[PDB]
RNA sequence: AAGUUUGAAAAGCACUUUGGAAAGAGAGUGAAAUAGAACCUGAAGUCGUGACAAAGACAAUGGAAGUACCUCCAUUUCAAC
RNA sequence: GAUGUGGCCUGGAGGUUAGGACGAAGCUUAUGGCGUGAGCCUAAGAUGGACCGGCCUCUAGUGCAGAUCUUGGUUGGCGUAGCAAAGAUCUAACGGAGAUAUACUCAACAUGCAACGUUGGAUACUGGAGCGGGGAAGGAUUUCGUGCCAACGGCACUCGUA
RNA sequence: CCCAACUGCAGACCGUACUCAUCACCGCAUCAGGUCCCCAAGCAUAGAAUGCUCUGGUACAUAGAGAAAGGUACACUCAG
RNA sequence: UUAAUGAGAUUCCCUCUGUCCCGAGUUACUAUCUAGCGAAACGACAGUCAAGGGAACGGACUUGAAGGGCUAAGCGGGGA
RNA sequence: CACUGACAGGGAACGUGAGCUGGGUUUAGACCGUCGUGAGACAGGUUGGUUUUACCCUACUUAGCUGGAAAUUGCGAGAA
RNA sequence: AACGUGUCGCGAUGGAUGACUUGGCUUCCUAUUUCGUUGAAGAACGCAGUAAAGUGCGAUAAGUGGUAUCAAUUGCAGAAUCAUUC
């Protein structure tokens, strides 16, 4: 019946991990990420949920290129003469 | 510390223990059917009740415990043989007799004077009941304060 | 002393059961000593494991 | 969810003794270990212990008047004052 | 239900006047005194260790017994209900701190019980649609050796997928 | 340059432990539930029924003592 | 209307029986005692009755009658 | 219908469901008649349809310990 | 008697209160202030003598170079010099 001996039917998985967010949320028959859209150019973003937008918005992590290039124009690409 | 001191300090012999995972409520009357006795007459109960011949009169924490014999020398019906706390018991006894004899006491003529246990803190375990619920599955330790002085 | 790891080894080389392999209730401390395939192999050739 | 808020400083308890160990008993550091490492202060509730008060069964609590006993409480008085 | 109160209390601000290492705040009370009361003040701490009181005015996230109120902790029930499907273990030796553990008296019993792991014997079960031997899915070091027993394996462990 | 029999040299990448369950997966858990495939002995017997047994595996699922009532049972019997 | 079929609804007969007259005896596992372990529900405060009034069915109130204290195993009258 | 001396009438929350049972009644499935355009309706008929918890306090039944006449005290002194 | 009750002294359990505050929230201002195919944001692996997380960094990997600055870093260890610099 429905509820414990049901979950002993489960096999499979219905997403793994996504290349492009690693959320495991790429849904494995339907060839497309739950979270990032992956491999829709475009992300998922959504103003419904603000939340979310927050959690993988810039800063949120490493920044490599941006620190640099922040520096850079602020001491306005300063050159040895 | 130690919730009394002893008259003469120096003729006395203290042990302790704390968080013992003996229950609690076994150890409370384990522990204090020895309250006022010489410790040669109450290390023999000890080993008395281990031999199953003398019991531990259950006072306080004594709920639908059942019925024997051995619990009208206590003045009781009630009574039981908890093993568990008797040689925790014996152990604690046996640190205060050694801490007697280093101080220069005679062990044979040492009477304990003050017992008193403690609840200590609880630990946490889980059991499982019907229609997926978690309920709570406490064990109780406890703390063992006693002293002994010169008669 | 347990001779479980011996037990496990004897029981492979001889390509049978635990039920069917004998170590000796004597001697126990030189069939512990055997940590090896090659040092059980003694043990089987010595007859302390049968 | 979670302040690592010990102490001014780790000076974080050498060493002796019992214990398989955890620890206890001593001894030391420190102004203070009841400041001993999730360590400032340490409430309430609940529990242990010693001492005492007694108390039938009127569930207990409560009100008003007394009394017995206690009182680390307050104030007054102590010479014709 | 309305209103009044040189009526009480709390966190901050502008003033004023004080206190504190000879001990501030907080906390504790058979510590008494004052007030009809909200409360205020003193005493003691065998409490604490650094801030803080009075008065005038200003200000606000300003007073709790209950909302099947929220969060944390505690609690009687209670050593109680129970820990009863899958038949089962016994014996000696070895190992282990886990013993044959003792004031007097006392030959041993009647005063150290109960429990562990391994090996050899014994007995039994699974009974090839197997508590057999290999794989997929799922899991991802649970594999192996040594060491170890604080927590965990709802009893236990010297054992362990700890 | 192309065939035959040799011969010489080189054969790159990833997976590989363990488990697959009355403890290793899902069911909050070492949960009497659930979960695909292969190999499958002897005797009785029509036999992959059922019962017992060699091989392999196991003694792990809290135990001891032990005739109250009342219970539960994949336990029985009962005159007329 | 209908042969065959049906874990479908109904009536009767044979057989059979503890369904009953009317209960009795036995077994395993419990309950029960012990060692270890150890919860929950529920919990204003509590807990002997009769009558009376009362929100018209009181554990508390009135007037009577009981009631020494503490306990183990049960039990289902009440605790609307 | 039958026996009998007789087969009286009633209350106790129309006594009594943590005592049972669940046939009826009164969910969801389904059939018929009547009604309704219809979804549906019917104190009309029919078939199928989870009955949970006591270990607390009293009450009751048995089963233990145990003080107390100033009903624990006063020394407060009463003899069927 | 025993359970049980009450009070006081002392303990335990339990972490409220006060003091503390490298945090939050709110307001205001100053700019040669606005990423990416010259590969961004994000995601993943790795890097230390010792290094799980976090931080920093990218096989030149808890960092290379250059300017200043002037003797450390620090749990332990290691380290030419005790330092104009290399
Ligand atoms: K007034
Ligand atoms: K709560
Ligand atoms: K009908
Ligand atoms: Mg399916
Ligand atoms: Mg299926
Ligand atoms: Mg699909
Ligand atoms: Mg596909
Ligand atoms: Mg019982
Ligand atoms: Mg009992
Ligand atoms: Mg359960
Ligand atoms: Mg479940
Ligand atoms: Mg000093
Ligand atoms: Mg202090
Ligand atoms: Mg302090
Ligand atoms: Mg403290
Ligand atoms: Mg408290
Ligand atoms: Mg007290
Ligand atoms: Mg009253
Ligand atoms: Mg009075
Ligand atoms: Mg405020
Ligand atoms: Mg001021
Ligand atoms: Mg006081
Ligand atoms: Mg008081
Ligand atoms: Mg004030
Ligand atoms: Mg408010
Ligand atoms: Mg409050
Ligand atoms: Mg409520
Ligand atoms: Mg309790
Ligand atoms: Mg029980
Ligand atoms: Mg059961
Ligand atoms: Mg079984
Ligand atoms: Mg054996
Ligand atoms: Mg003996
Ligand atoms: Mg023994
Ligand atoms: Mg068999
Ligand atoms: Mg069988
Ligand atoms: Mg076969
Ligand atoms: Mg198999
Ligand atoms: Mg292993
Ligand atoms: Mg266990
Ligand atoms: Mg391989
Ligand atoms: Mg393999
Ligand atoms: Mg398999
Ligand atoms: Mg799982
Ligand atoms: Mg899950
Ligand atoms: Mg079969
Ligand atoms: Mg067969
Ligand atoms: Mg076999
Ligand atoms: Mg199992
Ligand atoms: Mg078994
Ligand atoms: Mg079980
Ligand atoms: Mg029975
Ligand atoms: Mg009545
Ligand atoms: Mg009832
Ligand atoms: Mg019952
Ligand atoms: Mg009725
Ligand atoms: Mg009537
Ligand atoms: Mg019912
Ligand atoms: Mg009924
Ligand atoms: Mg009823
Ligand atoms: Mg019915
Ligand atoms: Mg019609
Ligand atoms: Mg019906
Ligand atoms: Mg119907
Ligand atoms: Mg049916
Ligand atoms: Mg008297
Ligand atoms: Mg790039
Ligand atoms: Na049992
Ligand atoms: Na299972
Ligand atoms: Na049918
Ligand atoms: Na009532
Ligand atoms: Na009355
Ligand atoms: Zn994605």
């Amino acid at each position: 019946t429905k509820g414990t001996t049901s979950m002993g039917q489960r096999h499979g998985r219905t997403h793994i991990l996504c290349r492009r967010c690693g959320r495991n949320s790429y849904h494995v028959q339907w060839e497309r990420c739950a979270a990032c859209a992956y491999p829709r150019a475009s992300r998922r973003r959504y103003n419904w949920s603000v939340k979310a937008i927050k959690r993988r918005r810039t800063g949120t992590g490493r920044c490599r290129y941006l620190k640099v290039v922040n520096r850079r124009i602020a001491n306005h690409f300063k050159t040895p003469k | 510390h130690y919730s009394r001191k002893p008259q003469v300090s120096s003729k006395s012999a203290k042990a302790k223990v704390s968080d013992l995972r003996c229950h609690y409520k076994n150890t409370f009357e384990t522990a204090n059917v020895i309250n006022g006795m010489p410790l040669r007459k109450a290390q023999q109960l000890y080993r008395q009740v281990l031999a199953k011949t003398r019991c531990i009169p259950f006072k306080r924490y004594n709920g639908k415990i059942g019925r024997t014999a051995q619990a009208k020398e206590w003045g009781q019906t009630k009574g039981r043989w908890p093993r568990k706390s008797v040689v925790a018991m014996m152990s604690l006894l046996k640190n205060a007799e050694a801490n007697a004899i280093e101080k220069g006491l005679d062990p044979n003529q040492m009477v304990i004077k003050h017992v008193q246990v403690d609840q200590a803190a609880r630990m946490r375990r889980r059991t499982y009941r019907a229609h997926g619920r978690i309920t709570p599955y406490m064990c109780s330790p406890c703390h063992v304060q006693l002293f002994m002085s010169e008669k | 002393v347990s001779l479980k790891l011996q037990a496990r080894l004897a029981s492979s080389i001889l390509g049978c059961g635990r039920a069917r392999v004998w170590l000796d209730p004597n001697e126990a401390v030189e069939i512990q000593n055997a940590n090896s395939r090659k040092s059980v192999r003694k043990l089987i050739k010595d007859g302390f494991i049968i």
